[PDB]
């Protein structure tokens, strides 16, 4: 799941980026970069948990 | 309650009173576009840098900041043949009549 | 009452970007907060669209919901903030700045 | 001044028409009232016209 609270701030961080906004692919591996150890806790909030 | 998404909405002329001027169609699909906008707001649909900032803003204290809005963000047009005030005959095509996709702004 | 462009202030470490936004700590970012009814207001610059379903909400306000408040014109701002790779960047976002709000 | 229940069929059927759109500070100000004919007065309101 995605939790709201705790990936709010970072994952809009990487949006402002203009990352994160691909279909899964090929932003797959920036995004991940962004997020760094809130991947696992955020990835369903883009969709890139593969 | 669904997020932001296009519904459907038929328009119908006569109904709008509009069938003493527009000869024809007398009626087409506009669709409309309503729904939350909460966090996450769905990134593939490219939201504008401020529609995110305001999001992440209501998702802090939604009691002090409200949200973005399910607004249209591409529209497409139709055809349209009526009389214009003039008494001329006119085929016309009328820009922004259709939605083709919803977006939080 | 209708459709206008507010105030809203955005501050970077009440957001918790303060780890990563080296400057500005704050900026005005406006919002746009209204009633869109009819008459929508033509500077407003509505689109086709959104006059019918204004019209039809009118009628039968049961049936169509009316249009929204949301921005039509937005201005960038500058940021010097540290990307995902440590490096530092002076960069232009888009749209952060609301400059004119509109019936949509 | 603006009947909303009375106008709102004949004041939208001339801005989807791309008339009623010009302010007097004047072009349109004519064209408007030709599209709204016998409901310009009671319609001029609704479009700061009068
Ligand atoms: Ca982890
Ligand atoms: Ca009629
Ligand atoms: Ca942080």
């Amino acid at each position: 799941g995605c939790n709201k609270a705790l990936c709010a701030s970072d994952v809009s961080k990487c949006l402002i980026q203009e990352l994160c906004q691909c279909r899964p692919c090929s932003c797959c591996k920036e995004c991940m970069l962004c997020l760094g150890a809130l991947w696992d806790e955020c990835c369903d909030c883009v969709g890139m948990c593969n | 309650k669904a997020r932001c998404s296009r519904k459907a909405l038929h328009v119908n002329f006569k109904d709008m009173g509009w069938d003493d001027w527009i000869i024809a169609p007398l009626e087409y699909e506009a669709f409309h576009c309503e729904g939350l906008c909460e966090f996450p707001l769905r990134s593939h649909l490219e939201p504008t840098n401020h529609a995110v900032i305001q999001t992440l803003m209501n998702s802090m204290d939604p009691e002090s900041t409200p949200p973005t809005c399910c607004v249209p963000t591409r529209l497409s047009p139709i055809s349209i043949l009526f009389i214009d005030s003039a008494n001329n005959v006119v085929y016309k095509q009328y820009e922004d009549m259709v939605v083709e996709s919803c977006g939080c702004r």
